[PDB]
């Protein structure tokens, strides 16, 4: 049955027409008698083959091109994943019970995209870029790609500035660079929407501050979440005034699969209109592991081969080429950044899962937050011994590089110590020290939720705990003893660390002094 | 112009199918499809059955129609090769990627190639001197040898490979390859900076006074091109050491990558899975490449490979098919790591061949067996030192615990690359200090200092050096109360004079957002096309 002897069909072989003559004069009568009970022919448009598990398979569409955003006749997106010889399957941007088999699927002529602009600044949107904030349609915006390749290495350039996260704890030990991307990873309920937050709406602080090309524009994306969180969270933002340079993507917990998959996308090429025109954009994609699970959920619909934890091949790609959008350009391009902040949910502390140590391959630095530095209450919970940022030191503020490289190293001494007795076999003096300068220096880290700091009040702060000036306080009061440092010190102190960036030895006796004259709550 | 010009016929993810009217073309050939807006090559896989080849695009594929014109080029892939490559970027194909022009090249190699025969090999064993404690005593490399870094995400393999780069590769004399298999390009952009400052890469007119060819192939590639961008760096390796003749450096970083590239591919080529989830072929994909990565008779490759473990697992298949294709091993851990030893090299199971007596003499045999066996026994009495403490040992075992604390420190050392933020500058420790050194810790002639004397520090000169400015510490600690530049008068100007001094700088208040913007007016419908290609809104009925 060889296509050598099937293709020896083509020429004809009949020799005997008694046959093909008769039924040519009674087909088109047939068929004439049957024509409302044909649904008429397909070739450009699609028809529905087969919907369920938020796969459609669509005969026809004989030139959509391999991923891009069809529309069938309900209303509802898809997208050409793969084009087979006789049909095309899609995936349902959408619940897939208003499909039906027969429905007609139209082309829309492009590879997925979602507005981009200036005027997606301010707005909900769904995983699609289609807004639900119920504020009307966007206006002043473009349609852009959501699966652009990232800038090679010729595109790009060293992480040099700092991007403030207003986090105490952050921007003291695990400082953040401005196209960097920084894994905030820890348990449930560990702060770690709290650190997120904090940079959103620190970045709002300060771009009422700063020239108008060094102004950050946030975008969160939230995968998986629950829409009352995700309506709590725009509620904040919009009393704190972080919607004006907000854009706030959603594709929730009740929402398709696909959906979610692709919101971390849209939300990329929303974030990197900042990045191609030269301003720097801040990117959040609450729990990716929420969109590694709605991946997993698609690619076994599609019926491909799991491997470890179940999760598909290429989930490893699923967020590396999302994550390398996350870039500082270089000047022939603008100059432009990104900065992304990766949140993964992890089991029990267990670092080394599947899609943790995938996002650890991918991003730059981590930021731990332990379970049980936030039952203690030591808030923002940061694993000081594990959370890295590599590509963000030699881009930090230059007067908190100055106090933290003794705080960190008075922290290094503070888990060195406590490792070897922390049950009273013997206490030294020298170990009590540094039981009492490590117990100063937590509490003087930890800080409360939704007010972050300016870079100088952060400095000051610091530097009034790395050195003397509260070893009179225990330890309690500390909390306390800040703000009397913060508010009783000149304000015009923080206006030249601000303006130097650094600690002048002109600065340093004169910041000495303003803090033997703060009058100390410990007494 | 109509046959051996296949068309598209079906389009999954990375995977296309071509069918060609006639005159399929030969598994592993390049074809090139006409049309698409970046350069789409596709290397044939497979032969279906009907006409039809599966074919692995080395780009993106989203834009793939079925019906678009595929021709053959006839050949593999072939990349530029020779001296005037080096001091380039290229990508898988061999196109430059450094925006430096054209590459002119003595050749242009196809990627595939059998490995060098039986009768090729060349079994010499002389050592590479890294510099490095842990390496060059426990696990010593081989000049001419597979040398594989074995890592946990994290643990600390880009820095031991970048450290090598430093270290190995400016003595070395030789060209290098380094070819990026799927990893950051934020570091290919780092490497890349960092030899141009070394003087490694010369841009411009001295560009063949280079040491250096980069092939990237980094984690934002479709799978096609990171699982392929291994071979082009192996025949720009190759070339230099069959053609040219000469001693090459071959930096692969994370070769796993490759295993992990076409464990995605293989899942859409039709394959039963194989044990965790990967291709039934990896043992002989990887294969297939690792022994093309050879020393032979004509040149010599020094091959360093970075391999990833996937969930600090070595027992999966992708790490553990690779530990057969090296000659020396050096796994790190990620416990090793948590305690502040870096490099983070677990000394127990990091294992070169070049630990004989015969290769590397008696004297460093024994110090290396040596500190083998404390390392050894104390880690059998970590049981015991968690639950009941050292207070129960034997002070037989009190002096293993104390020596192999001490060795366990001073096995890491500090890097010339990661002085950048680690502060410390580092240390090059030759051979002769390495093994005279441990060789002190196991007689103990150096009981006397504390075991944090031995920690960060490069020779045996240096933790006596350390352990003095301990005790100096504990003593003086303190007295700097005034009669320093700290006086209010001297050296200090007024508070209020210093506000003054402040550059002041405008702020625009209109965010810059509407500067070079142009809307599109999204309309109110969805905009579709009917059947005939117009631009309709979206008709009404479902
Ligand atoms: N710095 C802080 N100080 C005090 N309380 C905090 C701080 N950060 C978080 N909390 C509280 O702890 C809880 C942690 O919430 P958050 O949403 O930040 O954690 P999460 O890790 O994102 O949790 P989930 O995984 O459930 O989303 C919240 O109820 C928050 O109000
Ligand atoms: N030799 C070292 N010295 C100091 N720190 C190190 C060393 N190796 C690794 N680290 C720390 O661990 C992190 C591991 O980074 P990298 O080497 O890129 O890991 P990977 O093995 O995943 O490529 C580094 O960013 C660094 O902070
Ligand atoms: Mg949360
Ligand atoms: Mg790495």
């Amino acid at each position: 049955a060889d296509a050598k002897a099937l293709d020896e069909l083509r020429k004809p072989k009949f020799s005997s027409k008694y046959l093909i003559q008769h039924v040519s004069q009674k087909l088109i009568p047939a068929v004439k008698e049957w024509e409302k009970s044909y649904q008429p022919p397909v070739i450009h448009l699609g028809r529905v083959l087969s919907v369920g598990d938020g796969i459609a398979r669509v005969y026809g569409l004989k030139s959509v091109q391999a991923g891009e955003l069809v529309c069938f006749d309900s209303g509802v997106k898809g997208m050409a994943l793969n084009l087979q010889a006789d049909h095309v399957g899609v995936v349902v941007f959408g619940n897939d019970s208003v499909i039906h088999q027969g429905d007609l699927v139209y082309r829309t002529g492009q590879i997925v995209n979602v507005p981009i602009g200036p005027g997606t600044l301010g707005r909900v949107t769904d995983g699609l870029g289609q807004p639900i904030d119920g504020k009307g349609p966007l206006t002043n915006v473009r349609s852009s790609l959501v699966e652009v390749k990232a800038p090679g290495i010729i595109a790009r350039q060293s992480v040099r500035e700092p991007l403030f996260t207003g986090v105490k704890a952050v921007d003291a030990l695990v400082p953040i660079g401005r196209g960097q991307r920084e894994l905030i990873i820890g348990d449930r309920q560990t702060g770690k929407t709290a650190v997120a937050i904090d940079a959103i709406i620190h970045q709002k602080n300060c771009n009422e501050q700063v020239p108008k090309a060094q102004r950050v524009y946030c975008v969160y994306v939230a995968v998986g979440q629950k829409r009352s969180t995700v309506a709590q969270l725009v509620k904040l933002f919009t009393q704190t005034g972080a919607m004006r340079y907000t854009i706030m993507v959603s594709a929730t917990a009740s929402d398709a699969a696909p959906l979610q998959f692709l919101a971390p996308y849209s939300g990329c090429a929303m974030a990197e209109y900042f990045r191609d025109t030269g301003k720097h954009g801040l990117i959040i994609y609450d729990d990716l592991s929420k969109q590694s699970v709605a991946y997993r959920q698609m690619s076994l619909l599609l019926r491909r081969p799991p491997g470890r934890e179940a999760f598909p091949g290429d989930v490893f790609y699923l967020h590396s080429r999302l994550l390398e959008r996350a870039a500082k350009l270089s000047k022939e391009l603008g100059g432009g950044s990104l900065t992304a902040f990766p949140v993964i949910e992890t089991q029990a502390g267990d670092v080394s899962a599947y899609i943790a140590t995938n996002v650890i391959s991918i991003t730059d630095g981590q930021i731990f937050l332990e379970t049980e530095l936030f039952y203690k209450g030591i808030r923002p919970a940061l694993n000081v011994g594990l959370s890295v940022s590599r590509v963000g030191s030699a881009a930090q503020f230059p007067g908190m590089k100055q106090v933290a490289g003794t705080l960190k190293l008075e922290l290094a001494q503070y888990r060195e110590v406590a490792a070897f007795a922390q049950f009273g076999s013997d206490l030294d003096a020298a170990t009590q020290y540094v039981l009492e300068r490590g117990a100063r220096l937590t509490e003087m880290l930890k800080q409360k939720q939704f007010a972050p700091i300016p870079i100088e009040r952060q400095t000051v702060a610091v530097y009034a705990a790395t050195k003397g000036f509260l070893d009179k306080v225990r330890v309690q009061d500390i909390v306390a003893a800040e703000e009397a440092v913060i508010s009783q010190v000149n304000p015009a102190v923080f206006k030249i660390l601000k303006a130097n960036g650094k600690i002048t030895p002109a600065l340093d006796a004169h910041l000495k002094a303003e803090l033997r004259k703060v009058k100390l709550p410990g007494a | 112009p109509a046959i051996d010009a296949g068309y598209v016929s079906q389009v999954i993810g990375p995977v296309v199918d071509v069918r060609f009217d006639g005159e399929l073309p030969s598994i592993l050939s390049s074809l090139e499809v006409e049309g698409h807006s970046v350069r789409l090559v596709l290397e044939v896989a497979q032969h279906m059955g009907d006409n039809t080849v599966r074919c692995i695009a080395m780009d993106s594929t989203d834009g793939l129609v079925r019906g678009q014109k595929v021709v053959d080029t006839g050949s593999p892939i072939k990349v530029p090769v020779g001296r005037g490559t080096l001091g380039r970027i290229m990508n898988v194909i061999g196109e430059p990627v450094d925006e430096q022009g054209p590459i002119d090249a003595a050749d242009i190699w196809s990627i595939h190639r059998e490995a060098p025969e039986f009768t090729e090999q060349s079994t010499e064993q002389e050592i590479l001197v890294t510099g490095i404690k842990v390496v060059d005593l426990l696990a010593p490399y081989q000049r001419g040898g597979k040398i594989g870094l074995f890592g946990g995400a994290g643990v600390g393999k880009t820095v031991l490979i970048m450290e090598l780069i430093n270290n190995v590769a400016k003595a070395h004399g030789g060209f290098s390859v380094f070819a990026g298999v799927g990893e950051r390009t934020r570091e290919g952009n780092d490497l890349y900076r960092e030899m141009i400052e070394s003087g490694v890469i010369k841009l411009g007119a001295e560009r063949g006074n280079s040491k250096c060819t980069l092939v990237y192939g980094q984690m934002n590639e479709p799978p096609g091109a990171r699982a392929r961008v291994a071979l082009t760096g192996l025949t720009v390796a190759e070339y230099f050491r069959d053609i040219e003749g000469q001693d090459v450096l071959l930096f692969v970083d994370n070769i796993f990558r490759f295993t992990q590239a076409n464990s995605e591919v293989s899942a859409l080529l039709g394959r039963i899975p194989s044990a965790v989830g990967y291709q039934p072929t990896l043992a002989t994909d990887l294969g297939g490449l690792q022994e093309r990565i050879t020393t032979t008779t004509k040149g010599s490759i020094t091959s360093v490979q970075a391999v990833y473990v996937p969930a600090d697992d070595l027992t999966d298949p992708a790490p553990a098919t690779t530990f057969a294709h090296l000659d020396a091993t050096t796994v790190l851990s990620r416990s090793i790591a948590e305690l502040g030893i870096y490099p983070a090299v677990d000394p127990l199971d990091s294992t070169s061949r070049m630990l004989n007596p015969n290769v590397i003499g008696a004297e460093h045999y024994n110090v290396a067996r040596g500190v083998q066996k404390v390392l050894q026994d104390y880690k059998n009495l970590q049981d015991i030192i968690a639950i009941l403490g050292m207070d129960e040992l034997s002070e037989e075992d009190k002096l293993t615990v104390a020596r192999a604390r001490k060795i366990q420190r001073f096995l890491s050392q500090p890097f010339q690359v990661a002085e950048v933020f680690t502060g410390t500058p580092g240390k090059y420790v030759d051979l002769a200090d390495t093994i005279s050194g441990f060789q002190g810790v196991l007689t103990g002639k150096y009981d006397d200092l504390p075991e944090m004397a031995f920690y960060m520090v490069g020779d045996i000169k240096e933790v006596k050096e350390k352990a003095d400015k301990m005790a100096k510490d504990i003593a003086s600690r303190k007295e700097a109360d005034n009669k320093k530049v700290s006086e209010e008068l001297k050296d200090i100007p007024s508070l209020d004079k210093l506000v003054s001094e402040i550059k002041e700088v405008v702020i625009e208040e209109d965010d810059g957002l509407e500067e070079d913007f142009k809307a599109e007016a999204l309309s109110s419908e969805t905009v579709v096309l009917n059947e005939e290609g117009k631009s309709v809104p979206l008709p009404k009925k479902n």
